[PDB]
């Protein structure tokens, strides 16, 4: 009665619908085993959390700016005049049985879900995952990236702790009035009054739990069937022709190992939700407008913006009775990077000539000056985030404030430059360093030369070999090559018995003897498929 | 030695005649792989006309400008050893 | 389009504090400024005391 | 492939030879030895004055220095010494999990000491002097903790080795490892017979 | 006590006049004047052991310190017997007040703290930046007395919340927030320092996602 | 006109005096739910409008779902192929009747306020063994608890129509 009632529910399930074909052509999909591949799942396995958790916080948040006396647990405040925000987000503090934590692994998740982004696009950059085939699914990923800054940003501002009061004040109304023609109506409607006006928090409430989000899940939605249908893309190796895609199937292998790693991802997540404090709102204070901290410094995926602020060195303009504020600027340059990040395919497809149909990858040694832009991007991106945490550096590691954002404001502008030279040339020196162990061979323990005094390294090839002491030279073919003979076959065979006591000699013939050939089976299949493809 | 050859037929190609020789880096069709000199001379240039420009801004602290001056006189003289070499064909 | 946008839009330069010129808009004018000719502002300090003076 | 070319018995090599060959790893972690006994020279130097100096009863009122917890340590640490060279003997003669049992104990028991000294420093604290409290208590908790910093360090090197162990075939290679950390770990525990004689009993 | 004044005057000749000229003057560009900023302004500078200074610099800081509690009364009433200004609070018995100092609330010290000069500092008190290598100190390893002659003679670029700036029930007030603020666990998990997002993220890349990778690069395979 | 009507809605029960345009309500206690529901009605340019298309949206949504049960019940479109169908059209009309009574009860105008008190509260109450358990879950305190109509509005943007 546990497989006679599957069968029957099986078709049952197969008479109402006629599923199985488009259930067939799901569950025999091949996922790629790269370790990279998995990355941008956690961009998806936090994301889930951050509903898990959020929809939770949710029925417990009550956005207002109506000014509440506290009056409850929490005796660092009693008797201040706090916002209703601020003082639901103090009662899922501390009122509600594992409220900080959910609170707290709701947060963490939102971290690991903006950082995940920025670590996959490193990814997909990188290891050029958005020409031809993919670069709408680039342009999606890259506004689900903005609408996530954007909505973790009325996230941690949606309690008004002042922490992130003062990083609205800054943020999203001094930028937003710093805007020169329609600055100020679009700022008058963001807040429909002045800057504690009394439907700021609630429209945050609403674009950030369902109005962002829908667009983020809508996007999210759109973008895994664009990476489902659309074949998913793959580094090239030994059997990864150009129309391939060689791994794992989903249904034995690939859901298992995706599963886990939800599990495992959301293991982070609650490991460090518990262990470690995140805004810490009743340390900080309600948002009242005459008193901010020292550090003032928004979350890490939006403190490149306000970085940039702490770093452009006071440019006004003044037309004819008006005024062009510094804070333009960042509303042009945050509008720059976005139209450099959202359109950078279409930008290198009229660069290079990529008019060709691209799903192997690219390795990022191979393609030395897109690494390297891609290298400018990242030491940009982390310069103006080190130096937003500009005032905790300079007190902490003991520098000159003034000396640390002028070294971020020469930074910005010297050091994507070497950082460039340095990728570049980095990028190239690594191909050379794997277009010599294929002129050469894998390199290995000293022998000398018998009748006279020499040190040859022992080179061991990796293809075939000439009757002398060199091989027939390989071409590269866009694989890692393994550059130490402790990776290929050779002492990797260890006692197989446990940590402490030996299993009995015959045991291990039996399981070194058929590991050894089902791995020699392995790359036997694979080479024979291989010969297949051209042959 | 328990390792399998790699062939890697990809779509190669500007179509692998102008840029850089498979000998200079050592992959380039590959990928793309060589970034126009020219906008790299005028953005080292460019990148020490903004630092020159950097002096306008509130500003009581001359002990900078002399930084300035300095991060803006190596990337001048990097440049202009650079274009220098390549007007000479990398001599001296 | 303009039924969506056309709630949120208001004009920050309709006069709508009080002030000793008359109204004025709001950026124009802080809890400083005079309701009607030169009366005490003082510049008081805030004794963080809940709610009692 | 067509067979290898640098056809040995692993990638790695022993460290050059040991039959008519003095082992490499061994001279070096000996003279490295010799240069982290310098070190504790220099510790033995920031006792032995600070020691001239304090006349009459010169260990303070609040060290009530505990012995009867200090030479359990040290049996522990010395027959840990013990355990750790039957641990080379089974590794000299190759066999992994002679030399995986053996130092599974040592490391156990030399984590036990770690533990005693940490007890120690807790008990010798909460109730007496702190590294800013007195002179002897600071050159206490300096000549005997970072002693505590190299026998971790020495338990860093057991669970690294027996990782190592677990990873790939035992080859005279790894022996030369096992000896080396075997007495690299004798050298903590007889530079800590040197520290027990100083501290408790020599005075 | 006469004698107190002239022990205050044997360890002042011997460690400051150098940069205070012995009569309690200021040395000109080598040490600022002396007289009127007293008992407490001394008990601060010398308790914390700031000013028994080697080098004029952004700013002098923190340090152990070079007396103790028996020579800081002779020394600060050196200091105000030849000038005079603010003293330190003192207990029934004589000594310098510490624990008298708590004052019975609390909230209404974190919104004082936090309105007055948490701009500087922090929200519970750990150190912020300043404009030219000075910098806001932690208010951890501060004694309460010494929390009160901070505020009360405001030593480096700090503003000298004064008896009439601030009445003594707000700095007892204060003096219990941050005696209750540096001391109190962070509720719910390790604190990444006090101030929030950096740390928060430093935290996410290292601990977290360096872990959230490598369990991606345990799981996948390279190729 | 629903994410329309979330930017400019403000949940809460703190008791708010009104003084803004609409002169029978002048310095009367109200919550923040019905002030800034008064401020969509009278305050922003066609929002009165746009708050009953919705309201007249969500009746010819209850209405015409009932309609078209009354279609697939009569007409038979209900057996072997799409039984999983009628459940889950069945389901979807449940949450459409809760999400809408979670709706009109949202401002909390007291006509609606009775509703929350006879329908919300005495039933829910008035269940025998986790009765006033769940009463008490449901709203965080008594009848005019503190975190009902914010609840209520998180259950009502996303929450419930997620599922729907
Ligand atoms: C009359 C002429 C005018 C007068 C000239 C004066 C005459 C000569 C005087 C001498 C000049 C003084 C300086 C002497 C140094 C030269 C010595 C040298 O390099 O060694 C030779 C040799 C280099 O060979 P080479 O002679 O330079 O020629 C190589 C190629 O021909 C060249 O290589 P290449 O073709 O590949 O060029 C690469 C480079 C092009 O070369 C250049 O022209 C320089 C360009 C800039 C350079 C900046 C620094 C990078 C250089 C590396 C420094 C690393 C430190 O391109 C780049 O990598 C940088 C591109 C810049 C991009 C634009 C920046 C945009 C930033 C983003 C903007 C954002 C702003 C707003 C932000 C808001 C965001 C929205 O060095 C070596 O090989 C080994 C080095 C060993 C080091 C030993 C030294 C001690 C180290 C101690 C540690
Ligand atoms: C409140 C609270 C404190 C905060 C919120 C935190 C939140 C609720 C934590 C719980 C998250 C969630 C419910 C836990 C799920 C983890 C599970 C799945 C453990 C994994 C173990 C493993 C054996 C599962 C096997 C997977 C099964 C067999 C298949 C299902 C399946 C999965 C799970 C896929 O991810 C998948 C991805 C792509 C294609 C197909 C599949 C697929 O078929
Ligand atoms: C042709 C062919 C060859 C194709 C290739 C070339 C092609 C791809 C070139 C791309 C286009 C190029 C890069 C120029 C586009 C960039 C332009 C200048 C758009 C910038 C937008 C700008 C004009 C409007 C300012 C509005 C900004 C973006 C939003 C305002 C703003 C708001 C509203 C906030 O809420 C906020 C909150 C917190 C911090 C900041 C802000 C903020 O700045
Ligand atoms: C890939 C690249 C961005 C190319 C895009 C194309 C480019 C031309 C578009 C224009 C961009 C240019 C003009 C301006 C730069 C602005 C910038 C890119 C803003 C967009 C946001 C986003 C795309 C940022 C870039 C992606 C991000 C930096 C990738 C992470 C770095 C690497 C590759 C991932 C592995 C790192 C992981 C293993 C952890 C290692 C630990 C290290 C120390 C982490 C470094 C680190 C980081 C990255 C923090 O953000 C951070 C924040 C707060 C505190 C501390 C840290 C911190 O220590
Ligand atoms: C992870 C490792 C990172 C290592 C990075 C190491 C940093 C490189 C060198 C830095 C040199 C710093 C020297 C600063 C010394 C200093 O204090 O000078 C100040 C201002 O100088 C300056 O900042 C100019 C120097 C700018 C440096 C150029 C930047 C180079 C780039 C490439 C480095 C960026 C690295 C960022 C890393 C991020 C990660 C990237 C992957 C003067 O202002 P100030 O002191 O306040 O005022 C004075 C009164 O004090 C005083 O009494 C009175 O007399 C007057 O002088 C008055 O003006
Ligand atoms: C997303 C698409 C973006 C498209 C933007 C361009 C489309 C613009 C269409 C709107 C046209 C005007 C609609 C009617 C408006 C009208 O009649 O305009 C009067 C005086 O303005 C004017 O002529 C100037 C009109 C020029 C428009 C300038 C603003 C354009 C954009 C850039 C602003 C950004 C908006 C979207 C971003 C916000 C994000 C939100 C999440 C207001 O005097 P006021 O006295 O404040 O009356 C108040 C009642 O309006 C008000 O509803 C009522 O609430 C009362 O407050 C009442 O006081
Ligand atoms: C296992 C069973 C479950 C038990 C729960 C385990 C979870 C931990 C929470 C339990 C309570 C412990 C938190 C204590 C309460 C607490 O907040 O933790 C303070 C933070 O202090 C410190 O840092 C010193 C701590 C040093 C320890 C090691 C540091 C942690 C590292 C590993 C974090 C990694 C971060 C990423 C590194 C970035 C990479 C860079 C390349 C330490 O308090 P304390 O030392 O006594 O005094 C404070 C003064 O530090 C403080 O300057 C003073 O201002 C006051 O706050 C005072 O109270
Ligand atoms: C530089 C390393 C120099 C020496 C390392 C010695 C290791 C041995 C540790 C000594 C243990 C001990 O006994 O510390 C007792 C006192 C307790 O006094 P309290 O806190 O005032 O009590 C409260 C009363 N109200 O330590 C203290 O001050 C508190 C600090 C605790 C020990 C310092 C950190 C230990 C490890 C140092 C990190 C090494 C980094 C190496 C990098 C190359
Ligand atoms: C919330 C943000 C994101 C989510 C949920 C997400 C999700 C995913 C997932 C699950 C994959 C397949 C796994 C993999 O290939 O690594 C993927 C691939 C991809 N993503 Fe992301 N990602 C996000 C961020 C981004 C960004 C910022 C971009 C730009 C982008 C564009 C792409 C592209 C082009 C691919 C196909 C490349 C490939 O197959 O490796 N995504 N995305
Ligand atoms: C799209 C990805 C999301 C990100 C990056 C994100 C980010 C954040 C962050 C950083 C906070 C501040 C937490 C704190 O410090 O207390 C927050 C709060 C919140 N989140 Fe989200 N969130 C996301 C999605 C959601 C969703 C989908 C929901 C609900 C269905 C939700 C509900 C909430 C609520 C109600 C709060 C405020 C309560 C509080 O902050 O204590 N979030 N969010
Ligand atoms: C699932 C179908 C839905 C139904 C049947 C429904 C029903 C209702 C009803 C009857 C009201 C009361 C309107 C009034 O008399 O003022 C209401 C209000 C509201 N609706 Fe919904 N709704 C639905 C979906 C949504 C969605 C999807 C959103 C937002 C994304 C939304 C946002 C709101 C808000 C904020 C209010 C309260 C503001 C007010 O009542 O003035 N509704 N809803």
């Amino acid at each position: 009665d546990f497989a006679k009632l599957a069968a029957a529910q099986g078709d049952a399930i197969d008479s109402r619908y006629h599923p199985s074909a488009a259930v067939r052509r799901q569950l025999n999909k091949v996922f790629p085993t790269h370790w990279s591949f998995l990355l941008g799942e956690i961009a998806l396995y936090s994301f889930i959390i951050l509903l898990l958790t959020g929809v939770w916080l949710t029925l417990f948040f009550d956005p207002s700016m109506a000014h509440v006396t506290y009056d409850g647990v929490y005796q660092p405040l009693r008797g201040v005049q706090m916002s209703r925000a601020y003082e639901t987000a103090l009662d899922i503090s501390f009122e509600v049985r594992g409220g900080l934590f959910v609170r707290q692994v709701h947060h963490w998740a939102a971290l690991m879900f903006a950082a995940s982004i920025m670590v996959h696009l490193a990814r997909i950059f990188f290891t050029g995952a958005f020409r031809r085939p993919r670069e709408a699914n680039w342009v999606i990923g890259s506004l689900l990236l903005i609408l996530a800054m954007f909505e973790g940003f009325f996230g941690y501002s949606l309690p008004d702790d002042l922490l992130s009061g003062t990083g609205i004040r800054a943020a999203l109304s001094g930028i937003t009035m710093g805007i020169p023609v329609i600055g100020t109506w679009m700022h008058w409607a963001l807040f429909g009054g002045d800057f504690p006006g009394e439907i700021l928090i609630p429209r945050l409430y609403a674009l950030h739990i369902l109005l962002i989000p829908g667009i983020i899940l809508a996007l999210i939605g759109a973008h895994l069937a664009l990476v489902w249908f659309q074949k998913h893309t793959q580094f090239p190796g030994p059997g990864r022709t150009e129309t391939n895609v060689v791994g794992v199937r989903v249904m034995p292998v690939f859901a298992v190992k995706s599963g886990a790693f939800f599990a495992m991802i959301t293991g982070v997540l609650g490991l460090m939700g518990g262990l470690l404090t995140i805004n810490p709102i009743w340390n900080l204070g309600p948002y009242k407008p005459s008193q901010v901290s020292a550090g003032s410094q928004p979350d890490f995926y939006m403190m490149w913006t306000d970085g940039l602020i702490r770093l452009w060195p006071a440019w006004e303009f003044y037309p004819f009775g008006h005024t062009i504020p510094q804070g333009v600027w960042v509303a042009v340059g945050m509008g720059l990077v976005f139209a450099l990040l959202i359109a950078y395919p279409f930008i290198e497809k009229k660069v290079t000539g990529d008019d060709a149909h691209h799903n192997l990858l690219q390795r990022p040694r191979d393609v030395p000056v897109r690494t390297a832009i891609g290298s400018m991007a990242i030491a940009l991106y982390l310069l103006l985030t080190f130096a937003c945490m500009n005032d905790i550096i300079a007190l902490k590691f003991h520098i000159s404030l003034n000396a640390t954002t002028w070294i971020g404001r020469i930074g910005m502008v010297v050091l994507p430059a070497i950082v460039y030279f340095v990728a570049y040339r980095w990028a190239i020196s690594l191909q050379r360093s794997d277009r010599e162990v294929l002129e050469h061979g894998v390199e290995t323990g000293i022998i000398k030369r018998l009748p006279h005094g020499a040190y040859v390294e022992l080179h061991q090839p990796l293809g075939p070999v000439d009757e002398h002491g060199h091989p027939i030279p390989l071409e590269y073919a866009g694989a890692p090559l393994p550059k130490r003979m402790n990776k290929l076959g050779s002492g990797g065979a260890p006692g197989t018995g446990s940590f402490l006591f030996p299993d009995p000699a015959v045991e291990h013939e039996a399981l070194t003897e058929a590991a050894h050939a089902s791995e020699h089976k392995s790359l036997t299949a694979l080479k024979e498929h291989q010969d297949r493809i051209h042959g | 030695m328990s390792s399998t050859q790699d062939r890697s037929q990809l779509d190669p190609e500007v179509e692998r005649h102008t840029g850089v020789d498979v000998e200079d880096v050592p992959s380039a069709e590959w990928g793309w792989s060589h970034m126009p000199i020219g906008v790299m001379h005028i953005g080292g240039l460019l990148s020490a006309a903004f630092l020159l420009v950097m002096m306008r801004g509130n500003h009581v602290g001359h002990v900078e400008d002399w930084f300035l001056i300095g991060f803006a006189a190596v990337i001048v003289a990097l440049v202009g050893r650079n274009w220098w070499l390549r007007r000479r064909g990398w001599i001296r | 389009l303009v039924a969506f946008i056309g709630g949120l839009i208001k004009n920050p330069w309709k006069p709508v504090v009080p002030t000793a010129e008359g109204k004025k808009a709001v950026l124009w004018t802080s809890g400083w400024t005079p309701r009607f000719k030169g009366e005490t502002i003082y510049l008081a300090r805030a004794t963080g005391r809940p709610g009692e003076s | 492939m067509t067979s290898a070319v640098g056809t040995s018995g692993t990638a790695i090599t022993s460290r050059v030879h040991s039959l008519n060959r003095p082992n490499m790893v061994s001279v070096g972690t000996i003279v490295w030895l010799s240069s982290e006994l310098m070190f504790f020279a220099g510790l033995f130097a920031m006792y032995f004055t600070a020691r001239a100096q304090a006349g009459g009863a010169w260990p303070p009122e609040p060290t009530e220095l505990n012995l009867a917890l200090a030479v359990p340590v040290t049996l522990v640490l010395i027959a840990s010494s013990f355990t750790c060279q039957m641990g080379v003997f089974a590794a000299e003669r190759g066999d992994v999990f002679g030399l995986r049992r053996w130092y599974v104990i040592t490391f156990l028991m030399g984590l036990f000491f770690v533990l005693g000294q940490g007890y120690e420093y807790i008990h010798l604290v909460e109730h007496g002097t702190t590294i800013p409290g007195s002179a002897y208590g600071s050159v206490f908790y300096l000549a005997t903790g970072f002693h505590g910093l190299h026998v971790i360090g020495g338990l860093v090197a057991f669970v690294l080795l027996l990782a190592r162990t677990k990873m790939s075939k035992f080859t005279p290679a790894q022996a030369t490892a096992a000896i080396v950390v075997s007495y690299y770990w004798h050298f903590v525990d007889i530079v800590w017979i040197a520290l027990f004689a100083t501290i408790y009993f020599v005075r | 006590q006469s004698a107190l004044l002239r022990t205050g005057k044997q360890l002042f000749e011997t460690s400051c006049v150098s940069c205070h000229g012995a009569n309690l003057q200021g040395v000109p560009d080598r040490g600022p004047s002396l007289i009127g900023t007293g008992e407490a302004a001394v008990y601060f500078q010398v308790s914390t052991g700031r000013m028994p200074a080697m080098r004029g610099e952004a700013q002098a800081p923190s340090k152990p310190p070079h007396f103790d509690e028996s020579q800081i009364d002779a020394l600060g009433a050196y200091v105000q017997a030849n000038g005079g200004g603010p003293t330190v609070p003192r207990d029934d018995h004589g000594a310098v007040a510490q624990e008298s100092l708590i004052g019975g609330d609390v909230a209404r010290g974190g919104d004082l703290f936090r309105l007055n000069c948490a701009s500087c500092h922090n929200f519970t008190g750990k150190g912020g930046a300043l404009s030219s290598g000075k910098y806001a100190p932690d208010l951890g390893d501060a004694n309460p007395a010494q929390i009160y002659t901070a505020m009360l003679t405001g030593p480096q670029n700090m503003p000298k919340f004064s008896d009439r700036q601030l009445t003594p029930d707000e700095k007892r007030d204060i003096v219990a927030y941050v005696r209750e603020s540096a001391e109190t666990p962070s509720y719910g998990g390790y604190g990444l320092g006090g101030f929030g997002p950096a740390p928060e993220g430093m935290a996410m890349w290292i601990i977290g996602m360096v872990a959230a990778i490598g369990v991606a690069m345990w799981i996948g395979s390279r190729a």
